[PDB]
Order: structure tokens, then C-alpha cells, then sequence
């Protein structure tokens, strides 16, 4: 049908906006600077610059998918649209 | 698979040293072979370097993070500035549908009055 | 998930790991169906190249190198800026997040 | 009618405005001298009303679709007037042909 469908683009849409501003969100949360306690420093700055990279590339990801949504609207909209047809056949 | 067997190498030996360490914890939940003992220690510190190594994991880290959000940014801002173009002038003349996952378009003179099958 | 469930059951609410002293019983010179059956098909003749490959400590150069320029970033000024740049960059981060957080409601 | 392709397009646009400005904020707030923390707050600002505005059309047009989807082929076209159109020069080019012809054996007749 064509419900499923455009509930699925809600769906993907709302996912990818949570998931952008969830990933700000954590990316602010790692950033208080404290005072360590048994956590070896070196091995913990490691691997909060190798998270930060990879919600990096999350974020990078979310805007790719944003794009590919944007595409697909303008496909759908463009094929089905009732309106704009009849414009373009009494031309 | 001679692409990526470096980084296969790199994650192979990741896998070797964390396989000791299985070891070393299998042999950690162990009373025989080895006994646990707990007594403590001390270590003073020579700085404040927990922050002051985090300010360099924003330093670091966030100019890399920063570096491939702007490269990203860069990406897209060139190639914003082809196919989806083409489809309006295609609809604009002939008579087009989506069924299943392709896209079909028509040519009898059905919808004008033919009905040679 | 790794990293930060690993971190938190360590540095939290926890008797202390760094206390226990590392003192095994024997040395096994022969293959015993405990290392076999314990530890799923590894640790080969229990002997005096992996006694200390079990017990090492020290880590490889490159971070140690690395300690070394942070002896040195620790050289430039300090014990005027350490303290004052974590409370400017502590609140505003907090600001930040405060702000950003505050207007989903 | 257009006007829905320009500002898909130009959401296209504030995607990647937000993005940038994004990467922006993360240098500031690695310098030590991050002195501008009134425009901080400016680039604070810009990432909230991008992300809101551009989640906003966005839904917006998820709505519109919902009302004028209905899952069926709309079976009109153009042929009969093409058809006609072109019937109509070929006329005209045969025309064109025959005058020619007359053309040529008037010209060979004048010329003894």
C-alpha cells in the first residue's frame, strides 16, 4: 500500500534526527574535563579520541542518509502527484 | 583478500594480545594453579594530566573529529555545486509508473481509443 | 557498549583490583587437561617464556615515547593555566550542554 | 509545482549549512582562547534553528503527501494532438517538394 511506506519515511526520518542530536548529545557528555581515578589516562585518551572519530563518522553517515531520504521524496512526489501531471498535458 | 590484510594483520594481533588477556583473566578467575591476595599501593601523581591530557583529546581528537566533519562538509558543499532532472522532462511528455521497485512507462495508443491487444 | 560497560564495572563500586599480589602456585611442565578444558584449546607447556609472557608489564615504546613529550607538553607553562583552563572549559562546557538539553521541552 | 523541487533542493543546502557550522562550534571549543563566547552562543543558535527548521519541512511534506497519495497509475496522456501535429508537416513537406519540382522545370523552360 502506501501507508507502510510513508510511515516508513517518518520512521527513517525521525530515527535520523534523534540518533544526530543523541550523538551531540554524547559527544558533549565525554566532554567535562575531570580528574582521573583508575583509569590509566593514555588508555582512555585513546579510546575517547577513537569514539569521538567514530561519532564523527556517525554524523557524517546521518547526513548521508538525510540526503538520500531528500532524494527519495523528490522521486515520490514528482510521480504520483496528480496535480502537476495535469498541468504539464494542457501545455 | 590482498586488500585489507593489513588492516587484518593489525586486528588479527589486537586479537592475539586480547586473547592473552582471556588468559591472564582465565588464570585471574582461578584459586588453583595461582592464589589471589590483595594488599594495596600507592602512586602519586607528577600532574594534574587526566584534564590536561583531555584538553588534548579535544585538542587532538576534536580537530580530528572537526577535520572530518569540515572534509565532509567540503564533500557535499563541492557536489551539490542530474538524473532526477531528466525524469520531469520523460513525465512531462510520455505516460510513466512505479511498480515494485522499477520504473515502466507505456506506449500503445491504449488510453486513446485502440484496443488491439 | 564495550568500552563503556568494561569502564564503569571497573571504576565504580567495586573492591580494588590493584590491590592483589600475582603469585602463582607451581610451574606445570606438562600438558594438564585443566589449561585444555579451562581455557578451550591454548596454553601450551606452562614454562619460563610464558611466565613472563602471562606476567609483563611493560608496554610498548611508542606510548612510552609518548610519556616522554608528556614530560615535555608538562614543561611549557603551568601551575598557573592547568587549574584555570579546567574551570573555563568545565563551565562553559556545562553551558553548553545546559542549554542545548534545556530547549526540548 | 516547481516550487516544491526548489525547496527540496534548497533543504538540500541547509543539510550541509548545518553540518558546517556544526564542525565550526568543534573548533572553537578546542582553542584555548575561545574568547567569542558571545558568538559561541551564535553558533549555538545556528545548529538548534537549522536542525529544527530543517526537521520541520521535512514533516511538513511527509503531511502533504499523506493527503494526496492513492496508489493507482492516473492513466492520462497526450498522443492524439502529437499525432495530429506531426500528420500536419509532413502535409506541409510534401508540399514543399512538389513546388520545388515546378520550380525547376519552369527554370528550364525560361532559359532557351
Amino acid at each position: 500500500s502506501k501507508e507502510t511506506l510513508l510511515q516508513s519515511y517518518n520512521k527513517r526520518l525521525k530515527d535520523d534526527i534523534k540518533s544526530i542530536m543523541d550523538n551531540f548529545t554524547e559527544i558533549i557528555k565525554t566532554a567535562k574535563i575531570e580528574d582521573e581515578t583508575q583509569v590509566s589516562r593514555a588508555t582512555q585518551g585513546e579510546q575517547d579520541n577513537y569514539e569521538m572519530h567514530v561519532r564523527a563518522a556517525n554524523i557524517v553517515r546521518a547526513g548521508e542518509s538525510l540526503m538520500k531520504l531528500v532524494s527519495d521524496l523528490k522521486q515520490f512526489l514528482i510521480l504520483n502527484d496528480f496535480p502537476s501531471v495535469n498541468e504539464a498535458i494542457d501545455q | 583478500l590482498w586488500p585489507w590484510d593489513s588492516v587484518r594483520n593489525n586486528l588479527r594481533s589486537a586479537l592475539t594480545e586480547m586473547c592473552v588477556l582471556y588468559d591472564v583473566l582465565s588464570i585471574v578467575r582461578d584459586k588453583k594453579f595461582m592464589t589471589l591476595d590483595p594488599v594495596s599501593q600507592d602512586a602519586l601523581p607528577p600532574k594534574q594530566n587526566p584534564q590536561t591530557l583531555q584538553l588534548i583529546s579535544k585538542k587532538k581528537s576534536l580537530a580530528g573529529a572537526a577535520q572530518i566533519l569540515l572534509k565532509g562538509a567540503e564533500r557535499l558543499t563541492k557536489s551539490v555545486t542530474d538524473f532526477n532532472s531528466e525524469l520531469l522532462r520523460l513525465r512531462q511528455h510520455w505516460k510513466l509508473r512505479k511498480v515494485g521497485d522499477k520504473i515502466l512507462g507505456d506506449l500503445s495508443y491504449r488510453s486513446a481509443g485502440s484496443l488491439f491487444p | 557498549q564495550l568500552n563503556t560497560l568494561n569502564k564503569v564495572l571497573k571504576h565504580e563500586k567495586t573492591p580494588l583490583f590493584r590491590n592483589q599480589v600475582i603469585i602463582p602456585l607451581v610451574l606445570s611442565p606438562d600438558r594438564d587437561e585443566d589449561l585444555m578444558r579451562q581455557t578451550e584449546g591454548r596454553v601450551p607447556v606452562f614454562s619460563h617464556e610464558v611466565v613472563p609472557d602471562h606476567l609483563r608489564t611493560k608496554p610498548d615504546p611508542e606510548v612510552e615515547e609518548q610519556e616522554k613529550q608528556l614530560t615535555t607538553d608538562a614543561a611549557r607553562i603551568g601551575a598557573d593555566a592547568a587549574q584555570k583552563q579546567i574551570q573555563s572549559l568545565n563551565k562553559m562546557c556545562s553551558n553548553l550542554l545546559e542549554k542545548i538539553s534545556k530547549e526540548e521541552r | 509545482l516547481a516550487n516544491e523541487r526548489l525547496r527540496a533542493l534548497e533543504d538540500i543546502e541547509r543539510e550541509i549549512g548545518a553540518i558546517l557550522q556544526n564542525a565550526g562550534t568543534v573548533i572553537l571549543e578546542l582553542s584555548k582562547e575561545k574568547t567569542n563566547e558571545r558568538l559561541l552562543d551564535r553558533q549555538a543558535a545556528a545548529f538548534t534553528a537549522s536542525v529544527q527548521h530543517v526537521e520541520a519541512e521535512l514533516s511538513a511534506q511527509i503531511r502533504y503527501l499523506t493527503q494526496v497519495a492513492t496508489g493507482q497509475p492516473h492513466e492520462g496522456s497526450s498522443y492524439s494532438s502529437r499525432k495530429d501535429c506531426q500528420m500536419a508537416l509532413k502535409r506541409v513537406d510534401y508540399a514543399r517538394l512538389k513546388l520545388s519540382d515546378v520550380a525547376r522545370t519552369c527554370e528550364q523552360m525560361l532559359e532557351n
